[PDB]
């Protein structure tokens, strides 16, 4: 962890286009739009509402470091993703077919690209059958 | 029929409160997607 | 600060076997007064209401005129409002807006009648029933059960009022010109036929207006059954809704009891493990007795915090399920 | 109106029993902590 | 057990300030007050109500020995303490953060000192994260 705690702060204040210790939530709506997102101001104010645990909106990484210091791979956020398959499960066992996973992948929430969702179920359907099991996916999401 | 306008006004006004509550409920509704629930 | 806060807890949100006396007795005095007031209109018992009733009313407004100021001065023991400018939002509490109207309006009516006058005392003596039921704990129940059940109430009142507006017009068209057995016409206007609609849709049936033509009796029959059902609906709706909210308060009131007895066990078990390090030796010889002594009291309180449930036989879906997991867990 | 005091006394007395039960319930209450439940 | 069954009776009748075989519940309200507790008489009568299983109030250890002969470490009182964490559990797993454990430690029941509650979660948060697990605590309470 000693080799990443220095150069990350170069990207932390990179959105403000200056040297100030600011996460720049007002300028994040221009930085992400320059990247090609262009969100609304309601979702933009919702970003640092839970990302920045301080509460101001622009920070010298109390929680911008803690956002990096949350690996999202241990057993505290591995069952919450495993519950997201359970909302789609019918008749138990994690039955989810490639057609049903493509049906739910390109339709709801924040949709993926077709070049992403076409190959997303590829490593989770190595047997080629009609059941993309959740345990074969969270094992791929174990390093996420 | 001295004050006989009062009865008509009162019954029609209770009906109006009820129908107005119905319309508030339907407008303050969230979505109108007919067939998108179980998919 | 002690005195002001004590007086607040005593006059508002009161507790203790003597506060009951004070409040309920003020209410019983209000009730005797209103009884004599309504007996002052019987035209044969009117001699009982002499001028001593009026002076018992002016000493009553003397009592309430300092009662309100006592509850105003004893309001600064609250985190919601302090001082004098903050205490104005204490007078936004609608029981206090009712009470201020009561005391000042009854004082104003008593002043002009002392220098239809006595009739105004009856309304501002009926109003003093409402202001001794403190905390508003009854209207908060009804205003939430109606709000939870807004859909069904709006639905059945709309259907019932539509049936009342529609089918009490066909009766008027069937009975616009027809006389009674005594020479008068019942359904003269639409308002007479609608008075009839409200009366027969709530199953009163006074009997002043009965449709005489045989066309109107059929419509009265149809609209009778098919709207008496939709107007008798909200009794059952609010009857479920009132018995489901008090059971939703006797869940959280037991869950508020469970937490300090699930704290008094863990905070004492850590104390029972901390026997290594809190003449300084024989003082530590005594604490090992008390940290094992009060731990068993906390253990009894925690088992008394979950075993008495409340309607206490609610384990009748999960009888063997609480044990059939634990014996599996021991293997 | 021979015994007409009786009706007034009786209705007011039923109201009194109900209000007295309400006051007993509120006094025999246990605590008045407003916001200390879910913390 | 043979080495402790003799000198414990010197401390058993030590509250009565005499030689009688008495647990001295009336004098326990002076002994604990001299130690620095000073409880009420209602909690004082509640002490020997469950501590002394005989029922008098002062005993020649039928249950004062059985209070010592209840180790509170076997599987009969190890699940009842494990249920006390379950009243505080949110979203499973024994999520309890150091901030939440300090919030519940200094507020409810019979409160600890700050020098006690500040170091109570120290050995239960050896990883430094926001989850003081109950199994890491009852393993420390396994010798309690
Ligand atoms: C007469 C009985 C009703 C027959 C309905 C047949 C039908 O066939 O009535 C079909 C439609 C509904 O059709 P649904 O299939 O439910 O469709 C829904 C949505 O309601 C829309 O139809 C459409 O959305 P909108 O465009 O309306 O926003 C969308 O599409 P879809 O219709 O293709 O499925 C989907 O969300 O009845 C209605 O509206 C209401 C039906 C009952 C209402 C009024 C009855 C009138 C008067 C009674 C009073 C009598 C006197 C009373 C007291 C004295
Ligand atoms: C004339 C129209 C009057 C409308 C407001 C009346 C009101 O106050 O009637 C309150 C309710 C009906 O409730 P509605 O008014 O039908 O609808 C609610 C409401 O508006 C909330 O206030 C809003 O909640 P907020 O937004 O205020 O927090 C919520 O919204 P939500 O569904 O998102 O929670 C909305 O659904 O009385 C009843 O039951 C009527 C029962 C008796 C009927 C007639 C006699
Ligand atoms: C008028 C409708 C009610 C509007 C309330 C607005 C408000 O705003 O009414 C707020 C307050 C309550 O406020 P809550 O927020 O619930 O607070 C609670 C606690 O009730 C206290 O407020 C405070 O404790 P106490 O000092 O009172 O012991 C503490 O603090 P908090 O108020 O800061 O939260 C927290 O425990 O309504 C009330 O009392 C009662 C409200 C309804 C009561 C009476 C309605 C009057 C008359 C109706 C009769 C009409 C005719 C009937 C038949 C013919
Ligand atoms: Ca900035
Ligand atoms: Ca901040
Ligand atoms: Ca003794
Ligand atoms: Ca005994």
């Amino acid at each position: 962890t000693e080799e990443q705690i220095a150069e990350f702060k170069e990207a932390f204040s990179l959105f403000d286009k200056d040297g100030d210790g600011t996460i720049t939530t007002k300028e994040l709506g221009t930085v992400m739009r320059s990247l090609g997102q262009n969100p609304t101001e309601a979702e933009l104010q919702d970003m640092i509402n839970e990302v920045d645990a301080d509460g101001n909106g622009t920070i010298d990484f109390p929680e911008f470091l803690t956002m990096m210091a949350r690996k999202m791979k241990d057993t505290d956020s591995e069952e919450e993703i495993r519950e997201a398959f359970r909302v789609f499960d019918k008749d138990g066992n994690g039955y989810i077919s490639a057609a049903e996973l493509r049906h739910v992948m390109t339709n709801l929430g924040e949709k993926l690209t077709d070049e992403e969702v076409d190959e997303m179920i590829r490593e989770a359907d190595i047997d080629g059958d009609g059941q993309v099991n959740y345990e074969e996916f969270v094992q791929m999401m174990t390093a996420k | 029929d001295d004050n006989s306008y009062m009865y008509i006004l009162f019954v029609m006004f209770l009906f109006a409160v009820t129908v107005g509550s119905l319309i508030l409920g339907y407008t303050r509704s969230r979505k109108v997607d007919k067939r998108s629930d179980p998919y | 600060t002690h005195v002001q806060g004590r007086v607040y807890n005593f006059l508002e949100r009161p507790t203790g076997w003597k506060c009951f006396v004070y409040h309920f007795a003020v209410f019983l005095i209000v009730l005797v007064c209103l009884i004599f007031s309504v007996l002052s209109t019987i035209e044969q018992y009117a001699a009982l209401a002499t001028g001593t009733l009026f002076w018992m009313e002016i000493v009553l407004v003397v009592f309430f005129g300092t009662e309100y100021v006592v509850r105003l001065w004893s309001a600064g023991c609250r985190s919601k409002y302090v001082g004098l400018w903050g205490r104005l939002r204490f007078a936004r509490k609608p029981i206090s807006i009712i009470d201020l109207i009561v005391v000042v309006a009854s004082m104003v009516v008593l002043c002009v009648g002392s220098k239809s006058a006595i009739r105004g005392i009856r309304f501002l003596q009926i109003l003093r029933m409402l202001h001794v039921d403190r905390q508003g704990g009854t209207w908060r129940l009804l205003g939430s059960v109606v709000f939870i059940h807004r859909q069904e109430l709006i639905t059945t009142l709309y259907i019932g009022f539509l049936g009342l507006i529609f089918s009490s017009y066909f009766v008027y068209l069937a009975e616009k010109d027809a006389v009674n057995e005594s020479g008068r016409v019942e359904f003269g206007s639409y308002a007479d036929a609608l008075w009839w609609g409200v009366v027969t849709v709530t199953t009163i049936g006074y009997g002043d207006k009965v449709p005489q033509t045989w066309v109107g009796k059929t419509i009265a029959s149809c609209f009778s059954v098919f709207a008496i059902s939709f107007f008798a609906l909200p009794a059952g709706i609010l009857g479920s809704g009132f018995a489901l909210k008090v059971q939703q308060k006797q869940r959280q009131k037991h869950f508020n009891r469970q937490i300090p007895a699930a704290a008094s066990l863990i905070q004492t078990a850590w104390r029972c493990y901390a026997a290594e390090n809190p003449l300084r030796e024989h003082h530590r010889a005594t604490i090992k007795v008390i940290r094992r002594m009060q731990y068993f009291v906390a253990k009894k309180k925690f088992q008394q915090a979950r075993k008495p449930y409340d309607i206490e036989q609610y384990s009748q879906g999960h009888l063997n399920l609480m044990v059939r997991i634990k014996e599996l867990q021991r293997r």
